[PDB]
RNA sequence: UGAAAGUGAAUGCAGGUGGGAACGCCCUUGUGGCGUGCACCAUCGACCGACCCGGAAUGGAAGGGUUUGAGU
RNA sequence: AUUUCCUCAACCUAUUCUCAAACUUUAAAUAUGUAAGACGCCCUUGUCGCUUAAUUGGACGUGGGCCAUCGAAUGAGAGUU
RNA sequence: GAACAGAAAUCUCGAGUAGAAUAAAAGGGUAAAAGUCCCCUUGAUUUUGAUUUUCAGUGUGAAUACAAACCAUGAAAGUGUG
RNA sequence: GUCUACGGCCAUACCUAGGCGAAAACACCAGUUCCCGUCCGAUCACUGCAGUUAAGCGUCUGAGGGCCUCGUUAGUACUAUGGUUGGAGACAACAUGGGAAUCCGGGGUGCUGUAGGCU
RNA sequence: AGCGCCGUGACGCAGUGGAAGCGCGCAGGGCUCAUAACCCUGAUGUCCUCGGAUCGAAACCGAGCGGCGCUACCA
């Protein structure tokens, strides 16, 4: 930790210091061919936070990245999917909402649709026989490791059944069991729907008690196994694809304008600076 | 004693007729290009001579 | 004219050198005495052996020692041989060293009562070394980059606090606690 | 606030010497006394004089994180008699003691069956500690957010009631 | 004792700049090559593959071919009484655009729109350039600015 | 053309594009605009032989190719 | 006497004198690559079996508008066999 | 820091711009890798043309970017013709 | 206006010690049935809001270490061209042109879109 | 003149980084009368001198002196 070590040192890039972006993935993920010129490639972002999910698809420019369709966590309680804002069918539902608002932003929306009713179904978004080929999508994971449920790929089958084209493999699906490399369907689509919170139900509503009480709170306060969980997930998966439409509030800068910059630390100007300098100075009395 | 390389003279010999560039041509050949880009623009301009040639024709 | 060849992982087996001391006299002096310092120059370019090197220092010292006491030069020699220099056998052979325009080769702080005598010293060692020389009366307060003049105005303030041969002055960075704490006697006026 | 010191980790290396040929037998008991599997250790270079076998496990030591670390920390701190030296505490916060021939410990003793011997070595960080262990964004602890000697000191004199040999 | 390497005396040449090495900006990787486009060669020293010879280093060519990861760039380099045509496959991370053409491009679109000002106005054109012209006549002034004399300085050592 | 057994040169105005001699027509005197366009060069194609294919007892006809010939 | 002493070494700090063809953060002068519209500039359209989610794009084109400093200086007839 | 008993053996926490390693000379390059470990594989495969270096733009050697097949590895973008 | 979700340039962004951060987000955090992986649910994947600003994070304060920029240094060093210039030479001056670096001093301590939340 | 080797108890010959070996000589006590042969032993080496890398040098690397030896051919 010398000076001529600080003067050495070579930082590396702002995002691999904040530990967010992997440069090398990138370079991947966006590098278009050169001989197809300026034809984007689109990046199927997902990412989780303790509490949400965040979905979005995303296509790179020189200057920056450009967003076409986002899809958040926290807004599937509008349709139906309340608590529990970042379980697999929350990571599905999100993929499904975000695929719709891009095909519907492209105009593959009333054409291309994937699985409306969804069954744990390894399906790839098929090309039409005589028309456009559908919307293709590239999954972008982050830094999250790709263990076999890892909800990245649960987001993407989301996405997938939604009608966009995600190339992919059942390997990292819940129910794989790599003996014989077959896909479970049952519980592929037992995630779907939300099928292992419920198995944790089952088991918790008579083995402790007071953990099923202290854990799992919120809903317990309003609803109950088998009563909403598969139900109402179908439910919301046909009420985002009846409207995925996404809306601006009138939530304004209004009183916020006003009541944001009274608590910034505001930074003072050289003449402050000299005369604390001086004030210092007269304080220690050595001068 | 041999190998006496030196390059004195080399300089004046290429200018005594010049540095001479290559004549430029309108048209360069294809067999420069990528195998698939040459292959489609035969079509492509067997189409538009197809084209001009009708549009001749008719009009 | 050649370019120069030090000894290095590719020039490894070279004769020793010849001086291995640089600084003779009351090394451990102090900023406040030897108020007058004298520079033997070089005038050309050369090319110093060592052995000159050495036979001017063995001169110089053995001059100085018996004219002032041996606890009032601080000689210093300014010349390092760092260029080998090949022969053929009858390849390194020797060291020498190579001096600039306006080098200095020996640097003497003495009193000012000392000048006359310290000017003599390296007139007499003049004729050791190949080429010419000149002798100057330095500007400067013995070893410091500062003038006389500016140095004692400094001192008055007391922006300047002695450390062995040498002296820690008063520069603008650095802490405000640690400046304050290490320079006690320093007026900081707030301008 | 959530500024508490408690355990973390507990590694317990092999103290009473060198595997060699009993190393399955210390295998044994470290699985006994920890239930875990005792994940043999490597070595790095063969000793020209000790005479270790290169590439072959010389030693193993676990952790036994959970509420069995107390009780693994209480066993080793009854033979240890609850005193350790101040040197015992590193700098960053962490402290070990190693013991040889613990009668005090629970293990089983017949003809040659008997005592053995481990060095246990505790770290402990609560809070915050993810921050710099996780794959995801990763960041430093704050200087504030820290633990000293000082701090160990008094943990331990809070836990394990006992008195620090100051040597 | 010459050797004729690839890469000989290519120490200096293929360095990373210094507090420039790891990572490589991925704006390169986005910029658009089209044919016929002016373009410099600079190697990166990171990338090995697609690496063009040192003798193309900071020359400027025309693309002429166009693949998925690299681009073809037309090079006249001479070998003696003539220039000879040179075809380089050069990734694009060796590759960047001459700022000299968006230059040109400025000037173009300029002089298009002084002709269609000049058209519409009636005015004449004057888009040619001109060389530095020599300096018109001024008026220096003295108030508040009266001449200091100066004389040589005399020789004093400051050493 | 191939080592050879063998096979053996028009989709078209005996093809398209750019420059291009000569000629003709208009401008309106400009280093001019338009129409063809010999020779030659560059280039995109077509045909013949060889090679590699699909492969639709003896035959290799339509379908082809990133190629190859001192060919039309 | 795992209590103290200074020189014996060693380590750190701030310094200090002097060097590098096979050392270097920097970094010239000279030399050197490219460009200075007519194969140029914009609208309307045609071809493709390539490319794109997509007449999307790339390339080749076509019909109209921009031909008055035709776009730095100077000099010169040039090129192919 | 731990028993050890010189040994940091081994086991730890911090600092750590690479001062290590990358088969072999040197130079260049490389840090969620080009280094270490783990899993799977044989792109170290068949074929055609274009290009770079040494060059006479002959050969040999080496190398580069593509194309037609068959593959490997990944979830995939992609990467792989030692 | 503040903040959240996602990029470019890649230290006027890094490192260090302290003052603050209403709401929200992020974070730590509450247990290992399921998917998954380890000696070890610490990293790794899950059902959750009972808690916390304390750490991360944001910002401010250092006549901070660095980094960026502008001047002094300095037109100094160096260098293209010239002389039947000087000097034995080394080198130096001059003439027509180009023109640094280290140091020191002054200033600064990131800029940048789309979609949404907060008395 | 170059190159190569060596310098170790008073003497000689070995000598590999965790550190000086053996014999001769000297000196005693014991058998016998003393030495010769002995028995018992003991002591004696700045590792040629100097400096440095190494945690530590006789050894590893350098400068000096002495002892030597090898190259020492075609007109």
């Amino acid at each position: 930790k010398s000076s001529p070590y600080f003067s050495r040192y070579q930082t590396k890039y702002r995002r691999r210091r904040e530990g967010k972006t992997d440069y090398y993935a990138r370079k991947r993920l966006i590098a278009q061919a050169k001989n197809k010129y300026n034809a984007p490639k689109y990046r199927l972002v997902v990412r989780f936070s303790n509490r949400f999910v965040t979905c979005q698809i995303v296509s790179s420019r020189v200057n920056g990245d450009y967003v076409l369709a986002h899809a958040h966590s926290s807004e599937l309680p509008r349709y139906g999917i309340k608590w529990g804002l970042a379980n697999w069918t929350a990571a599905y539902a999100t993929g499904l909402l975000v695929a719709r608002r891009a095909l519907a932003k492209v105009g593959l929306a009333d054409k291309y649709e994937g699985v409306t009713e969804p069954e744990g179904e390894f399906e790839l978004t098929e090309a039409i026989e005589d028309g456009p080929r559908p919307f293709k999508v590239f999954l972008d994971v982050g830094l999250k490791r790709t263990s076999t449920g890892s909800r990245v790929f649960g987001a993407m089958k989301g996405a997938s059944d939604g009608g966009l084209f995600i190339p992919h493999s059942p390997n990292r699906f819940p129910g794989f069991d790599i003996e014989t490399e077959e896909l479970d369907d049952e519980t592929l689509r037992k995630y779907i729907y939300g099928g292992h919170v419920a198995e944790y139900m089952e088991m918790l509503i008579d083995d402790d008690e007071e953990r099923y009480q202290k854990q799992f709170s919120g809903l317990i306060a309003d609803g109950i196994e088998s009563d909403q969980l598969e139900d109402i997930y179908a439910e919301a998966y046909a009420k985002i694809r009846e409207d995925p439409s996404f809306q601006k509030s009138g939530k304004d800068a209004a009183a916020f304008k006003a009541e944001s910059l009274k608590y910034t630390q505001r930074k003072l100007t050289a003449e402050e600076r000299k005369e604390r300098f001086n004030a210092k100075v007269i304080e220690a009395g050595r001068a | 004693k041999s190998k006496n390389h030196t390059n004195h003279n080399q300089n004046k010999k290429a200018h005594r007729n010049g540095i001479k560039r290559p004549q430029k041509h309108r048209y360069d050949s294809l067999k420069y290009r990528d195998a698939k880009f040459r292959r489609n623009q035969k079509f492509a301009n067997r189409g538009t001579v197809e084209a001009i040639r009708q549009a001749k024709a008719s009009a | 004219k050649n370019k120069p060849y030090p000894k290095s992982r590719y020039n490894r087996a070279v004769p020793d050198s010849k001086i291995r001391i640089f600084d003779l006299g009351r090394k451990r002096a102090g900023v406040d005495e030897f108020p007058l310092c004298i520079h033997l120059v070089s005038n050309e370019y050369e090319q110093i052996t060592s052995e000159a090197l050495e036979a001017a220092r063995i001169c110089a010292n053995k001059y100085l020692v018996k004219i002032g006491g041996k606890d009032s030069f601080h000689l210093r020699v300014r010349a390092h041989p760092f260029h080998v220099v090949r022969i053929n056998k009858m390849k390194p052979n020797g060291l020498v060293a190579r001096v600039n325009i306006g080098q200095i080769l020996m640097s003497v702080r003495t009193k000012d009562s000392s000048r006359a005598t310290a000017i003599e010293a390296l007139r007499r060692c003049q004729y050791k070394f190949p080429g010419q020389q000149r002798i100057i009366v330095s500007k400067k307060w013995g070893f410091s980059q500062y003038a006389r003049d500016e140095y004692i105005e400094k001192r008055s303030r007391g922006e300047i606090i002695p450390d062995g041969c040498y002296a820690k002055f008063l520069n603008k960075r650095g802490s405000l606690q640690e400046k304050l704490d290490l320079f006690p006697e320093a007026s900081f006026n707030l301008a | 606030p959530m500024k508490e010191l408690r355990i973390s980790k507990l590694v317990l290396n092999i103290s009473l010497g060198e595997s060699g040929d009993r190393l399955t037998r210390a295998a044994k008991v470290l699985e006994q006394l920890s239930g875990q599997t005792p994940v043999f250790s490597k070595a790095r270079y063969t000793i020209r004089r000790f005479g270790i076998r290169r590439n072959e496990k010389i030693a193993c030591h676990v952790t036994v994180r959970g509420p069995k670390a107390e009780e693994i920390l209480e066993r080793g701190l009854k033979v240890k008699e609850y005193e350790l030296k101040k040197r015992n505490f590193s700098a960053t916060g962490n402290f070990g003691f190693g013991i040889q021939e613990h009668i005090d410990l629970g293990i089983k003793y017949d003809p040659s069956i008997g005592i053995y011997g481990m060095d246990f070595y505790v770290v402990m960080d609560r809070p915050g500690m993810r921050v710099a262990r996780r794959k995801a964004q990763r960041g430093r602890v704050g200087y504030t957010h820290k633990i000293n000697a000082e701090d160990t000191i008094n943990w331990f004199k809070q836990k394990y009631d006992a008195v620090v040999l100051g040597k | 004792p010459h050797s004729y390497g690839i890469r000989a005396r290519t120490r200096y040449t293929f360095q990373r700049g210094f507090r420039e090495h790891g990572q490589i900006r991925l704006s390169t990787y986005l910029k658009t090559y089209k044919v016929g486009d002016i373009v410099d060669i600079k190697v990166n020293g990171a990338v090995q593959k697609g690496m063009p010879h040192k003798y193309y280093h900071g020359k400027t060519g025309v693309v002429y071919n166009v693949t998925q990861s690299s681009v073809g760039v037309l090079i006249y380099k001479v070998v003696g009484n003539r220039y000879m045509e040179k075809r380089v496959n050069v990734r694009i991370e060796h590759v960047k655009h001459s700022k000299c053409r968006q230059d040109f491009l400025d000037r173009v679109k300029a002089n298009e729109a002084k002709r269609k000002e000049a058209k519409a106005q009636g005015k004449t054109v004057q888009l040619r350039r001109q060389p530095a012209p020599p300096a018109t006549a001024h008026f220096v002034s003295t108030e508040n600015n009266e001449p200091v004399t100066l004389h040589p300085v005399a020789y004093d050592t400051t050493i």
